[PDB]
């Protein structure tokens, strides 16, 4: 500490951290200090733009980040991750262990339609196919279109939270091509069946890629980097953390005991005599 | 001064013990006799905290509070006058004597089997002093059709 | 499914879930549908009130929850949990495994001053002792006052995000007694040492207890329930998740390699032969 | 790197690690190299004695640790942690994320009877009371005795893996008073 204070030694640093200068007079975020964060009245969308992307996003995009963190909150306790959070909360664990144990389900099959429905429509649009041949290409290869398909709400009966995001994108975004492409794929697949409307998990993906590569400060190689890196997995995990902590506090407030999962729902299929 | 009526369609009870099959049988009987209120107001189990048990009122699911002490089971419920004592043979005596220090309890059904005769005579003596009518030991209970049924009597 | 649809059988359900009715026409949060949530202009503070506390919080408190999630975001990468997120992200894992591996550090020594600083000041205020006796009651038991004490910035050098939160809980915030108590304890301990200002961890704790028990819709046995359940660890974990996902995306964007922690920083102290 | 090589600048090292000297010719476990681990024919009970306790345990207790890791393996998928592992594995996740999501249930209500049933009997025995007073002390305070109670199989219908472990701690095992107190 003294040979480096008077500066007669070299030590190579790791942990390069282009975010959150913690030391000094203020919490500098990306480049913006914390008093400038609260002075410009940017919400949590502004600090998600600062921490995650290191860019002061325009004020129509911070509000869309808060919208897509409000729709990807809790979606009932039936789903697999909220189920794990409840099972871990009824064992009386912790907030962190319960949220964490339910958070580790968010992978490819649960909650992996944000990133897959963004990557799929981005790879279809950047190559340049008409949607009428993109649908036929997806039929010839197995591989259902990620982000299209609902179980009940079909036609003039929408998801009612894909409506809110679709109207916010249609009003407060300039230059929205990828949403138009995904809505043409919706126009075809809703002719295939009364279902197959755009999901919430697909419209947040295509509107988030649209918001990255359409608004300012993102060129084309950053807005295609943050989709490969997984900023949309971040959007889903940070959105669903409120739902999983809500389930933890709820199952901890109802004072419910350990789960045991009845044997008549199990059906052991063991070998003969190993 | 023991009572001359015991059970009615306003009679509620406190079940001492986690005996959810007996309590569910009593609630099913009180549904099938077209009562308007479930005759189990609370349960008392001294080995677990205060929570709520999920019971069946016909088709509906209701919640019956399980307490830890008998005191706060008496304090939240002033209409309770019956305690059905599902304790063992070595814990029915002190739980029954603890119950007869509460004034609202007018009858105590002791379901246990194997209480010694001296402790049972002490129970008879203090019940005659307090006026509380005790249902004789190693019982299954007593059923009043249309009004009230004590635990496992009758059966399914 | 047929013996229940015509209703000739009972089966006791588990998983009580007083939150997030997922099925039916709209996604209903606590009692409010999703269109009323987006129509009444409540931010993520309003949906934290709806999911976590199941009460529609007044508009000065949803903005306070958004503010106290903005300050409990990233606090630099040297701290223990963000260090674990960086280590697990340089090992090329995943977003959820990295954020999870860093999130499982949020315990009692890291991130457990929110809840301890709220419980300590609530136990000192609900018992009823003067702050000049509370400081001496702590000092004669060991146990430094949690929530009070900074390393650098205290007096004629304020914390600058204790100040913004304190201005908000003085303007838009009716009848806040425990904050006034905690500032009296600060008035004493800053006379002890020029340091020992209120932390951010202490001020969000006492201002959140005052937000719970001083606004409407919480009585005092719910505002004392949610502190014991852990609804402040939820605030720290959900706030710091943005910083941990920011560190994940950042270490994935710099293409950093696997960490190895050099042996000159380790000092093995193994036994002789056992 | 060069000033510390010739030693011209001291540095305080953290992470004190009294286990597993990884560098050198042999991977030295607690104080014993890896060739002495494999040559002396200690199983994984010996390396748990070396890694966890940093002692070379006697050979009857290494086999006891292998025994009590064999009985505390799977106990059916209905229980809470194996349920979380199955729920995370059926989401197609990972091995480490599935094991981890099911492992984070090992707390107090599931899996917390080993440590509590050891602490309870050890605090009762260290104090020095007769067992009939211990049962009555636990009865007077709520608090069911941890480590006592089976749903199905108890008396002349034994657990059959309490019996194997009980025969092992009876046979190869000098001076066992706390098990005798627990059996009273
Ligand atoms: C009562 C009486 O007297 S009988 C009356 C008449 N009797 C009859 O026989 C009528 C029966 N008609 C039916 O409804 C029949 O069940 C059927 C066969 C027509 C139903 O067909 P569907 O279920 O729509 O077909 P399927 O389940 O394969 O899916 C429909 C399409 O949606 C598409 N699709 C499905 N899931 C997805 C997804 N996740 N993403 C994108 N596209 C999808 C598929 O590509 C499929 O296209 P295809 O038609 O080229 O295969
Ligand atoms: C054909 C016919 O109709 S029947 C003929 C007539 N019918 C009758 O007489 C009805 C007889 N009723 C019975 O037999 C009932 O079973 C009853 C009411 C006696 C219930 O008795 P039990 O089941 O033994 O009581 P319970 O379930 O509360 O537990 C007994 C003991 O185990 C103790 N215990 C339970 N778990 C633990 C544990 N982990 N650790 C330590 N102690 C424990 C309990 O604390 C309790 O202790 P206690 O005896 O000091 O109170
Ligand atoms: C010109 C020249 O330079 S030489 C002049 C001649 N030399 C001298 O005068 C010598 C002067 N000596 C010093 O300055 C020394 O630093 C000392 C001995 C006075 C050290 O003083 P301090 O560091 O303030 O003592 P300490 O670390 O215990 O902190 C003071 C208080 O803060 C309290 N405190 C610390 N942290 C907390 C906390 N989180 N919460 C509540 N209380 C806290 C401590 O409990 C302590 O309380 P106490 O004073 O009642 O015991
Ligand atoms: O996000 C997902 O992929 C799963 C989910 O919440 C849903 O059932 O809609
Ligand atoms: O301990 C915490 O809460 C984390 C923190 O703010 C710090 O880096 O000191
Ligand atoms: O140790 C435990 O509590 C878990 C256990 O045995 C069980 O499967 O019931």
């Amino acid at each position: 500490s003294w040979a480096r204070e008077l500066g007669l030694i070299r030590k190579p640093a790791s942990f390069m951290t282009s975010i959150c200068d913690e030391r000094g007079q203020e919490l500098i975020y990306a480049g913006m200090p914390i008093t400038e964060v609260f002075k410009e009245e940017m919400g949590i969308g502004g600090v998600l733009g600062l921490l995650w992307f290191q860019k002061r996003l325009p004020k129509y995009s911070c509000q869309f980040i808060e919208m897509c963190l409000m729709v990807t909150a809790d979606h009932g306790p039936a789903v697999s991750g909220a189920h794990n959070t409840i099972i871990c909360a009824r064992a009386g664990k912790d907030l962190v262990s319960s949220l964490t144990s339910g958070l580790l389900t968010i992978g490819d099959r649960f909650g992996g339609a944000l990133d897959a429905a963004a990557k799929m429509f981005s790879k279809a649009f950047d190559s340049g196919i008409i949607p009428m041949e993109f649908v036929n290409k997806m039929k010839k290869e197995g591989k259902l279109i990620m982000g299209i398909g609902h179980r009940v709400k079909s036609i003039n009966n929408p998801d009612m939270r894909v409506q809110i995001l679709k109207d916010y994108v249609r009003q407060h975004f300039p230059a929205t091509p990828l949403l138009d492409y995904a809505l043409e794929v919706e126009k075809i697949t809703t002719s295939k069946k009364p279902n197959l409307i755009l999901n919430v998990d697909g419209l947040i993906g295509v509107a988030f890629v649209d918001m990255l590569r359409n608004c300012g400060s993102f060129t084309r190689e950053e807005a295609d980097e943050y989709i490969d890196i997984g900023a949309l997995n971040g959007i889903f995990v940070l959105g669903r953390s409120m739902g999983f902590i809500g389930h933890y506090l709820d199952q901890k407030r109802l004072k419910q005991g350990l789960y045991r999962h009845p044997w008549d729902d199990i059906s052991y299929v063991l070998p003969e005599h190993m | 001064g023991k009572s001359t009526t015991l059970f009615s369609r306003h009679t509620k009870a406190i079940v001492w013990g986690m005996q959810t099959r007996a309590v569910q049988g009593m609630l099913d009987f009180d549904y099938v006799c077209s009562r308007d209120e479930p005759s189990v107001a609370a349960m008392v189990y001294p080995f677990t905290g205060d929570h709520k048990q999920k019971f069946y009122w016909g088709h509906k699911e209701i919640l019956i509070p399980v307490f830890k002490n008998m005191a706060d089971a008496m304090r939240k419920h002033p209409e309770v006058d019956v305690l059905i004592n599902f304790a063992s043979l070595r814990s029915a005596y002190d739980s029954t004597m603890e119950t007869m220090n509460y004034a609202q309890i007018r009858t105590i059904a002791i379901i246990a089997e194997g209480i010694p005769e001296a402790l049972t005579r002490k129970l008879i003596k203090k019940a005659d002093q307090k006026g509380v009518t005790i249902i004789g030991p190693a019982t299954v209970g007593g059923i009043k059709p249309g009004c009230f049924k004590i635990g496992n009597t009758g059966g399914m």
